[PDB]
DNA sequence: TTCTTTGTTTGGATGCTAATGGGA
DNA sequence: ATCCCATTAGCATCCAAACAAAGA
């Protein structure tokens, strides 16, 4: 009864259920869009049905896939998720170089970088941060 | 009814040969039929692989035309 | 069903990293 | 508000499955 062997067990349990319903695993994802107020991706699909999630987030999406599961087998406000947009290669360079040069900007220095890559304050601001994560490593 | 893939070059190329050779030498299987078309096919010359190639595309635009909506949906076998 | 080929399409896997949550 | 960074989550990409033909 191992609360890993149970989350083991739905996986796999999940997975054969699901091929059985002819469903792919983009669909599925599609389909938790109707439900939940976000899409979740082919990608998150098949990490939860590998274990390759964290012990934490697999525990938090076993109940939605769950539920979904069921209901087809029988037959001041939030936002939803910015969509994930890549930086084109030129706007990487530049990112690239500003960040040598330091990687706390300021604010205005945020706000200036972006101005100046026709780049969104926020998208900047994040990838900074991201930036400095991908160093310390 | 079900609705079947197109048929590509080879496909069409080997469904002459097929015949061309299984008739010619039968109790012989299709298995070693097809290794043998496989090899004589990748010798042919892009000239000599020109009119399947060409005809594939006609037999693929015939498919849409009468199959407005198909969507090839392989799924991944239970195993 | 398998046995076999090529070519074509699509599913699924996975690096990298974008975006989010919520603490402070 | 801010700002910070541990977490969560998906674009891009690449590889391997499915499948047409045929009929033992």
């Amino acid at each position: 009864p191992s609360d890993l062997e149970e989350l083991e067990q739905f996986a796999k349990t999940f997975k054969q259920r699901r091929i059985k319903l002819g469903f792919t695993q983009g669909d599925v994802g599609l389909a938790m869009g109707k439900l939940y107020g976000n899409d979740f991706s082919q990608t998150t699909i098949s990490r939860f049905e590998a274990l390759n999630l964290s012990f934490k987030n697999m525990s938090k999406l076993k109940p939605l896939l769950e539920k979904w599961l069921n209901d087809a087998e029988n037959l001041g406000l939030s936002r939803r998720r910015k969509k994930r947009t890549s930086i084109e290669t030129n706007i990487r360079v530049a990112l690239e170089k500003s960040f040598l040069e330091n990687q706390k900007p300021t604010s205005e220095e945020i706000t200036m970088i972006a101005d100046q890559l026709n780049m969104e304050k926020e998208v900047i601001r994040v990838w900074f941060s991201n930036r400095r994560q991908k160093e310390k490593r | 009814d079900r609705v079947k893939r197109p048929m590509n070059a080879f496909m069409v190329w080997s469904r002459g040969q097929r015949r061309k050779m299984a008739q010619e030498n039968p109790k012989m299987h299709n298995s070693e039929i097809s290794k043998r078309l496989g090899a004589e096919w990748k010798l042919l010359s892009e000239t000599e692989k020109r009119p399947f190639i060409d005809e594939a595309k006609r037999l693929r635009a015939l498919h849409m035309k009468e199959h407005p909506d198909y969507k090839y949906r392989p799924r991944r076998k239970t195993k």
